């Protein structure tokens, strides 16, 4: 039995890290895709 | 918590009484007999524990929460606490529902008031004690006025005690200056029961 | 399950009042229940106090409750492997004088949601009386009380400040028992103690016949006679 905390497993990211890495990164793809484009991200599209 | 002071009933008969300031369910109502431990007669409102009659039922409606005793004894006389969690985990009480089940028959009070003596004036102090005696049921509440208005000061109050003759007993005292009590003619003591009030006053 | 509470009946002011309880049929490790105590002052209602428990979470190494009032002066402790509770209360006054109970906190202690909610008490001890006085025992002070109804008055004696109880009070010697009374002590401001009598007699015996009240205290060594007149 489970004593304790009534909860699902979960995974902290803080906020502002992630963001700071994402702004450094989103522009090295414009190293490829060209200076100026429109890049989104979205989760897994499907599978296992 | 605010919880009534008293309450009676006749043996058979179903009394119900209340709590408010209860926002959650985690209301809970102890019974606590007179020279004894408390004991915990209800939980987690309705719900009831082990070796405890069906007859005992807690209810919450609202911000008012109720327990609800049916079909009276001797035992169930005692003093009525309620119980809740608030907030994050601190719980806190009611000032308890004193219920009795005692035999009849019901009597008026009986006060006898006594000014400070004069031995006691000499010694710079004042003391001036109501004994209330032969009253039902054993709950009563006393005030205390000098000339007209009250006195809210040197007030000590005890819970009244059963005497031989099964009738009830208490004394409040009230403490003050010789300066005062010379100063003010006459000292008033109120004794509340059952709405009714009997009162006494002394002069130098 | 039995609690049995011991220590200290009698604490002077100001000092530290220690008091331990001694579970019996139950392990305080069991994270079913939280441990503390609920003081119940004389003729007043229930107050709590605090509790803790050793099973944690992950960012601390237990829970522990204090009264917001009461926490300055607190501090509780748990012996897991003894079994023991302890209740440390530091600079007492005689406003703490109370009936002190061990407790058992029942609620959402088993299974909760952040924070452990504990909301009743299901086990109770039998609790112990600690009385906090700032002075030693004391004889108490007598004074006669003087009558005026109904063709029987009513008249008494005063027994003022005084420590500790009990006190014994005779009339004549115990002479008379038919129409006499005796009322309980009461606990003062200054933590002393404090009762009287009251006897009722015919208006036609005043006179040369007089009442006298035999007073007996054994802690203070006092016993002392007075005649009453009006
Ligand atoms: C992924 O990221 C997640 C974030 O997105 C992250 O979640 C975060 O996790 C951390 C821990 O992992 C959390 O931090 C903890 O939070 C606990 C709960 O905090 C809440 O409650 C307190 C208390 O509030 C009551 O008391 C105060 C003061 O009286 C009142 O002002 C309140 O109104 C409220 O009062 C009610 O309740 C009283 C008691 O029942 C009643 O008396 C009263 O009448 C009221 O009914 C609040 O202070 C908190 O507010 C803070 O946060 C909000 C967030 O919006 C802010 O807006 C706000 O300004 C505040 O900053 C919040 O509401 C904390 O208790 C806990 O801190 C305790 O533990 C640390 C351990 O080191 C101690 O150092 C610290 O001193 C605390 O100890 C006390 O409490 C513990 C129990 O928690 C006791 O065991 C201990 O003995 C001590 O108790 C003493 O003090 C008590 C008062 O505090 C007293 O009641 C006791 O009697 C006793 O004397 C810690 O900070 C954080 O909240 C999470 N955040 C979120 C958003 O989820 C997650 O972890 C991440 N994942 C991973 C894997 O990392
Ligand atoms: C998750 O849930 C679990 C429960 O499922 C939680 O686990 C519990 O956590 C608490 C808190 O740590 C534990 O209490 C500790 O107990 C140990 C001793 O443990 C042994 O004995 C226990 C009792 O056994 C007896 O009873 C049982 C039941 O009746 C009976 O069957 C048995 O025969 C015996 O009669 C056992 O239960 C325990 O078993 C556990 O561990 C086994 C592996 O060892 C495991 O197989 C079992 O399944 C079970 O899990 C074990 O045999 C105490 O020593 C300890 O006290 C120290 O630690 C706490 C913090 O943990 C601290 O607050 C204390 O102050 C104290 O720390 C001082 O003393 C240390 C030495 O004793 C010293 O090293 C420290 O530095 C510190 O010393 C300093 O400070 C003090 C003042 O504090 C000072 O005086 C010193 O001089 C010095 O300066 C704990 O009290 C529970 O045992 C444990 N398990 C259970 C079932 O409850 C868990 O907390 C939850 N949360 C998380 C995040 O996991
Ligand atoms: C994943 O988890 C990790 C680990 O928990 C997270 O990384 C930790 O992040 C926290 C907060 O972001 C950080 O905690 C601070 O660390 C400081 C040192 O680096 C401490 O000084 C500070 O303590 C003060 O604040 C606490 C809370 O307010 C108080 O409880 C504490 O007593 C401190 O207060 C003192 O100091 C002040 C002056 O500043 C003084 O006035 C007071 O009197 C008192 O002395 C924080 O605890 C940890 O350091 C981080 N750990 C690491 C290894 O980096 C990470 O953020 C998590 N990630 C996600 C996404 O959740
Ligand atoms: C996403 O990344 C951006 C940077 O591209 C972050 O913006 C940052 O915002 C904080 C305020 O939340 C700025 O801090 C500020 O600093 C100034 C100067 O010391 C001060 O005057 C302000 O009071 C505040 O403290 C920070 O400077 C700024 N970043 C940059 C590079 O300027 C943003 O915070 C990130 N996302 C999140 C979660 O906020
Ligand atoms: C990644 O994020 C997307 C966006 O939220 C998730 O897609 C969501 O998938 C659920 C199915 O599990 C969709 O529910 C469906 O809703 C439609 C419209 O009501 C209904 O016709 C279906 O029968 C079903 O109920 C949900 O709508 C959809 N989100 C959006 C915005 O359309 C996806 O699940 C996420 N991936 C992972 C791995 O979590
Ligand atoms: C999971 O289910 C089992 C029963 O299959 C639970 O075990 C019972 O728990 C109750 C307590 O309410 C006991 O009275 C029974 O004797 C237990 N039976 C057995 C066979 O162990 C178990 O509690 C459930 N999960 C938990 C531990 O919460």
């Amino acid at each position: 039995d489970i004593i304790g905390d009534i909860r699902q497993a979960h995974c902290n990211v803080s906020k502002a890290t992630w963001n700071e890495t994402l702004g450094k990164v989103v522009k090295q793809l414009r190293k490829h895709f060209g200076n100026n484009t429109i890049i989104r991200f979205a989760n897994s599209s499907g599978g296992d | 918590l605010t919880q009534p002071p008293s309450a009676s009933g006749s043996p058979g008969q179903s009394i119900t009484i209340s709590c408010t300031g209860t926002s959650n369910n985690f209301v809970s109502w102890y019974q606590q007999h007179a020279g004894k431990a408390p004991k915990l007669v209800i939980y987690d409102v309705n719900k009831r524990p082990s070796g405890v009659p069906d007859r005992f039922s807690g209810s919450k409606s609202g911000n008012t929460a109720s327990l609800t005793v049916s079909g009276l004894q001797t035992d169930d006389e005692a003093v009525y606490y309620c119980g809740s969690l608030v907030g994050n985990w601190d719980v806190i009480f009611g000032g308890g529902t004193k219920l009795t089940v005692l035999g009849q028959p019901k009597a008026a009070p009986s006060v006898t008031l006594f000014p400070p003596s004069s031995e006691e004036l000499q010694a710079n102090k004042a003391t001036l004690v109501c004994l209330i005696s032969d009253f039902y049921p054993g709950a009563v509440t006393v005030a205390w006025k000098a000339d007209s208005s009250p006195v809210k000061a040197g007030v000590e109050t005890t819970t009244p005690s059963k005497q031989s003759n099964n009738k009830y007993a208490a004394s409040s005292y009230l403490s003050l200056t010789p300066e005062q009590w010379k100063s003010h003619r006459s000292y008033s003591c109120q004794v509340t029961h059952e709405g009714s009030t009997v009162e006494k006053t002394v002069a130098p | 399950p039995q609690l049995q509470e011991s220590g200290p009946t009698l604490v002077e002011a100001s000092e530290t009042l220690s008091l331990t309880c001694a579970v019996s049929g139950d392990s305080t490790a069991a994270c079913n229940s939280f441990w503390g105590w609920v003081r119940q002052p004389p003729g007043k209602g229930l107050e709590w106090v605090g509790s803790l428990s050793h099973c944690a979470s992950y960012w601390n190494r237990g829970w522990t409750y204090h009264n917001p009032s009461l926490k300055s002066r607190l501090t509780l402790a748990l012996d897991t492997p003894k079994n023991l509770v302890f209740l440390k209360l530091n600079s007492v006054t005689a406003a703490d004088t109370a009936t002190y109970y061990c407790a058992r906190f029942g609620g959402e202690v088993l299974r909760y949601t952040d924070w452990p909610k504990p909301a009743w008490v299901d086990l109770w001890g039998r609790g112990t009386l600690v009385t906090v006085s700032s002075a030693s025992t004391k004889g108490p002070s007598v004074f006669p009380l003087a009558p005026s109804s109904g063709g029987t008055a009513a008249l008494g004696c005063l027994v003022k400040d005084y420590f500790p109880e009990p006190v014994t009070v005779s009339w004549n010697s115990g002479a008379l028992t038919s129409g006499v009374h005796t009322f309980p002590a009461v606990l003062q401001s200054s933590g002393l103690y404090s009762l009287s009598s009251v006897v009722t007699v015919p208006s036609s015996s005043l006179g040369t016949q007089t009442y006298i009240c035999n007073v007996n205290h054994k802690p203070s060594n006092t016993k002392v006679d007075k005649r009453v007149e009006p």
